[PDB]
RNA sequence: GCAAGACUGCUAGCCGAGUAGUGUUGGGUCGCGAAAGGCCUUGUGGUACUGCCUGAUAGGGUGCUUGCGAGUGCCCCGGGAGGUCUCGUA
RNA sequence: CCCCCCCUCCCGGGAGAGCCAUAGUGGUCUGCGGAACCGGU
RNA sequence: GCGCAAGACGGACCAGAGCGAAAGCAUUUGCCAAGAAUGUUUUCAUUAAUCAAGAACGAAAGUCGGAGGUUCGAAGACGAUCAGAUACCGUCGUAGUUCCGACCAUAAACGAUGCCGACCGGCGAUGCGGCGGCGUUAUUCCCAUGACCCGCCGGGCAGCUUCCGGGAAACCAAAGUCUUUGGGUUCCGGGGGGAGUAUGGUUGCAAAGCUGAAACUUAAAGGAAUUUGGCGAAGGGCACCACC
């Protein structure tokens, strides 16, 4: 039984690509089949901003942050709950879910 | 579509449907038929002949102003060549090939270019063979790239 | 490549019936294509035909009446008999009330009745009904 | 519709339609609507033409008055928009209307109370409104529809080009459909207009019924 | 379109369509003649040179060669002649 | 379900009219285009017709992504 | 002194633009690359190491660049991303009192 | 040669003058651009404002705001009055 | 004196390359006839 | 934290994007050679399509000879896990991994779908080349130039939708134009095991590659999808025969 309208990637006119690492694991899944993640993080979130800001010694010092990208392996991604099933009706939806914080 | 390219293209000229001399130009036969023997005996192809005039003379074609074609005219005269152009033209690319595989060694794809151009040259030469313009004896070799250039 | 213009020109036409187009476009044309298509007017099938004319290749536009039901042709091009004709008519056509047979015989391109009335037969064009 | 010399347009429809903004169309535009297109101006808006919508209007109107019974022909609204429209239009002419939530058990269930199978259907808009043009597939029934550029086109017998975002276009198109119809009937006479009101069918958002409320006496 | 006629529509049908779809068949290039502004004498130029092109008199050159209609000397006058 | 009565804001409220039509405005926004529409169906030109500028900004279409 | 001063560079989306892709053929980068090595060469062969510093301390460089480079694609983000010395001459002590002062 | 019409850049009285200087995309009739000096009727009515900044009252960068988003506010000189503008606070 | 200041409101004087316009103002287009045709220098 | 030295690799930029016949290809620069598409009122004029013989290329792993081999890492060595692990896990670790030659021609080398050519609907996008048309950007006026926008043309990877139509259904704009059965052409299969097995030939230093049985047993082996299952699957709600 075929599964998808596309074999599962980004592969539909080169036949192969370069394999990357995962993070948590260490599967040399290709990188057109792979899952990303653009996360943005503070060196600071909610914890003690406060407390870092108030002992900063410059006037109106602002905290960097870290753009640091992961790459995860299929298994590792659905255990850590990154990606989730869903049904065959809705399954040709490519549109991310909405963004607020 | 193409008999080496993977894809399929569309892209060569298209004479109109109206067969007329052009009441626009004022020629004669004789002076673009001298014209001819002069871009002749100044060492072009006839492709380009036919580019030159048309770019220059303002000719349609020649076919529209005279009966009869480029290579039908220097045969007449004699001056066109013991060897066809297109052919000529194979075989110095496939004499360029040969010498840059010559000193470049791994170079797959370079070799099956030249494969692929030496099955258009043996083609074409059975062709022109069967067609009674060259004789049977004669035959393409890499040792005849210097007597064939 | 394109070797048989007149299975390309059977199989527009029959497509664009099926569809249900009233005027058809045929890009080859050639001395077959034109006497089919007259008789195919002659016996009631389509409407008023017409054809352009150049130096290159001629293309044909068919008006059509929608009293086709399929047009087909033999491929490849084989030879029958006189005893021979009514097998094909047997096994190939839908009825004997209608459904005609072309063939080409001495005379020229031709249906199958007025060859069994004129007791001469030859190679076969192709079938419409 | 353009036959004759008294069925042409008149002086004030060509007013009442530059007023209302029964011009101009969406964004993208339709295979099925582009004999009804003209030519596209700027700003993605394509126009439609203004003689082909009153004579399909004036073709809609004859095929509406040739049955000869005004209580079998329904006109079906669902969306807000327009609803007081098809309402007094079928107190006017007599049709029978349905607006908001068209019940699928009308045309093709037998045993329901709402059984009720006409001769002739008019819908507001076939995107918007697809559920009887499905159930409309399944019995002996043309539609009529009030189409738009982008409002793919379907099941659809006679097809009216109309600008259908706008309440007061779809409130005056029904109110020329309903002059039209009448006049073709043979109440109100060709030689004198009736024109009194067309803010009849005109439709308002719920501000401007407290406003007016508030400003009458 | 169902009863859609192939026989003579618009010419703004013919006009978007290809060189080769097009239901008479003729090409969309033509002849054109140019001069330089300070000479007598003009020649004429096909619309795709492919070749660059200098005016009689060996003077100042006239067009460049370009992957679509070769482009023109600035400041020289032209007109589309026609038969 | 149907109210008997709640003060006359019922379906009464469909059969009154302003006095104004809102219809009979003095000044017609048309664009060019549209005049080059009408001057060919049955009208050449009107009195109570402004003729606009063709507001050609930079373009349309938005994206969302 | 000799040095080795790298550049970087990102095109500009245009406000107008609703194409979401902006990418730039690769002659395009290969004579902007060429522009920007000739510009990045011509300032610091001319003159000493405490004038080219003293241009570096503002944007001049990068203003040259968004200046000579946005008539061929616009690009907005030209920083001197690192500069790497390699070689000094024979040590003395007038030069380090003179660019103290 | 006749008939008058639609559009058109600079100057603030004119010559000086589109003149030095001024630009990298490439040229062109090539933008911006004073003068010194001299000569004449002796030099425009109604109509908005101006966050430094590279190129103007334009294009292209880019703020302060109740901490959060926003309506108002932001050229040189002078006179009086006041010293906590607003809409909801994840 | 709430002030070294600074800010806001009310009222005036100066440059500008906005609109309707003035004096010196440079070109494009809108019609009419070159008595009427065929070649050489 | 500062220098030296060796080997490997070119992230983020990198996309349902490009190129190549496929296997495959990402630091800049310099040289050589080839090619698709676009445009053409240029030239030869049937040179055409598919292909038994035969031929080229071909991921990794494998074998033969070398300088040199960072890191990772078959077989192996040492500890914990475990009723029992010579498995998962950790630390070392030889041959290998990279380069120059010499070879076998094997993958889920799969789009599990041969090549060419004609036809049958739409929508909005991206990549190349050409083309027409408002308005902005390279000292303020023009020109084509690079970019921005609106439409058109041809080829290619495509996406959405479609009682066109097809299919056992998954699904397909081809897997369609098929009992209303014939466009041209190459390879290839008849219930399931035995068995890609033994023999024979063939190539190879080497592993194996190609070719390719018989006896006997067997009535099922298989493909699609539905209904509550049953999940050390995910996500909601409830119970003191559950908990705080
Ligand atoms: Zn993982």
């Amino acid at each position: 039984t075929k599964k998808r309208r596309n074999n599962g990637r980004a592969k539909k006119g080169r036949g192969h690509v370069q394999p990357i690492r995962c993070t948590n694991c260490a599967r040399c899944v290709p990188k057109d089949k792979a899952i990303k993640k653009f996360v943005i993080r503070n060196i600071v979130e909610a914890a003690a901003v406060r407390d870092i800001s108030e002992a900063s010694v410059f006037d109106a010092y602002v905290l960097p942050k870290l753009y640091v990208k992961l790459h995860y392996c299929v298994s590792c991604a659905i255990h850590s709950k990154v990606v989730r099933n869903r049904s065959r009706e809705a399954r040709k939806d490519r549109t991310p879910p909405p963004r607020f914080r | 579509g193409r008999m080496h390219a993977p894809g399929k293209g569309l892209s060569q000229s298209a004479l109109p449907y109206r067969r007329s001399v052009p009441t626009w130009l004022k020629l004669t036969s004789d002076d673009v038929k001298e014209q001819i023997y002069k871009l002749a005996k100044k060492g072009l192809t006839p492709s380009q002949i036919g580019v030159i005039l048309r770019d220059s003379h303002g000719v349609a074609q020649v076919r529209f102003v005279t009966g009869n074609k480029i290579l039908r005219i220097l045969k007449s005269k004699g001056l066109a060549p013991d060897l066809p152009e297109d052919l000529y033209h194979l075989i110095k690319k496939a004499v360029a090939v040969r010498k840059h595989l010559e000193r470049n060694r791994k170079d797959k794809d370079a070799k099956f270019r030249l494969i692929l151009i030496e099955s258009r040259i043996h083609r074409l030469a059975r062709y022109y063979k069967t067609k009674r313009v060259l004789p049977p004896n004669w035959k393409y070799e890499s040792s005849t790239a210097s007597a064939l250039v | 490549v394109r070797m048989n213009v007149l299975a390309d020109a059977l199989k527009s036409i029959n497509n664009a019936e099926k569809r249900g187009k009233r005027q058809v476009l045929i890009r080859p044309c050639s001395k077959v294509i034109v006497r089919f298509l007259t008789v195919m007017m002659k016996h009631g099938y389509i409407g008023e035909f017409e054809i352009i004319d150049d130096h290159r290749a001629g293309k044909i536009v068919v008006n059509l009446t929608g009293r086709l039901n399929k047009c087909g042709v033999i491929s490849p091009r084989f030879d029958v008999q006189l005893k021979d004709l009514e097998k094909w008519q047997n096994n190939l056509l839908p009825s004997r009330q209608f459904g005609f047979i072309v063939l080409t015989t001495s005379a020229g391109i031709m249906d199958h009745e007025e060859a069994r009335r004129k007791h001469t037969g030859g190679k076969i064009l192709g079938f419409f009904f | 519709s353009g036959a004759l010399d008294v069925l042409q347009m008149k002086e004030e429809d060509v007013l009442k339609f530059l007023a209302a903004g029964t011009h101009l169309g969406g964004t993208n535009l339709d295979f099925q609507m582009e004999q009804y297109i003209y030519k596209r101006k700027s700003d993605g808006i394509y126009i439609i033409n203004l003689k082909r919508t009153w004579e399909k209007l004036l073709l809609a109107a004859r095929a509406i008055v040739a049955i000869e019974n005004p209580a079998d022909v329904s006109v079906i609204s669902s969306r807000n928009t327009g609803q007081r429209a098809v309402l007094k239009f079928a107190a006017a002419t007599g049709a029978t209307p349905i607006a908001g939530r068209f019940t699928p058990g009308t045309f093709t269930n037998q045993i329901q109370t709402a059984f009720r199978e006409p001769r002739l259907l008019v819908v507001t808009d076939p995107r918007a409104d697809h559920q009887p043009l499905t159930e409309a597939s399944y019995v002996n029934l043309p539609t009529i529809a009030l189409c738009n550029t982008d409002s793919p086109l379907r099941y659809v017998d006679i097809a009216i080009p109309c600008n259908n975002k706008g309440a007061h276009s779809v409130g005056l198109m029904w109110w020329m459909l309903a002059r039209e119809v009448l006049r073709m009937r043979g109440t109100i006479s060709r030689e004198h207009p009736w024109e009194v009101m067309p803010d009849l069918y005109f439709y308002r958002d719920p501000e401007e019924i407290e406003k007016e409320e508030q400003a009458a006496a | 379109p169902l009863a859609k006629d192939l026989l003579h529509p618009s010419p703004e049908e013919e006009k978007r369509k290809h060189k080769k779809k097009r239901l008479v068949q003729s090409p969309n290039s033509y002849f054109m003649d140019v001069k330089c502004p300070g000479c007598y004498k003009i020649t004429t130029v096909f619309s795709h040179a492919q070749t660059v092109v200098l005016c009689v008199g060996c003077s100042t050159v006239l067009c460049q060669p370009t992957g679509g209609k070769a482009r023109l000397t600035e400041g020289c006058s032209f007109r589309r002649k026609q038969h | 379900i149907s109210i008997k009565l709640q003060e006359e804001e019922r379906e009464r409220r469909d059969n009154y009219v302003p006095e104004v039509s809102a219809l009979d405005q003095e000044i017609i926004e048309v664009d060019p285009d549209t005049k080059e529409m009408l001057k060919l169906l049955d009208f050449g030109s009107l009195s109570n017709l402004q003729v606009t500028q063709p507001t050609v900004g930079m373009n349309f279409k938005t994206p969302r992504g | 002194y000799l040095l080795r001063l790298f550049c970087v560079g990102f095109t500009k989306k245009r406000n107008n633009q609703i194409r979401k892709t902006s990418y730039a053929q690769h002659q395009q980068v290969r004579q902007i690359r060429k522009k920007m090595m000739e510009i990045m060469t011509r300032e610091v062969q001319t003159n000493d190491l405490k004038e080219v510093v003293n241009k570096l301390i503002p944007d001049s460089i990068g203003k040259d660049i968004e200046k000579a480079c946005q008539s061929i694609y616009p690009l907005h983000d030209v920083f001197v991303r690192k500069v790497k010395m390699l070689k000094k001459p024979k040590f003395e002590l007038g030069k380090l009192m003179e660019l103290h002062g």
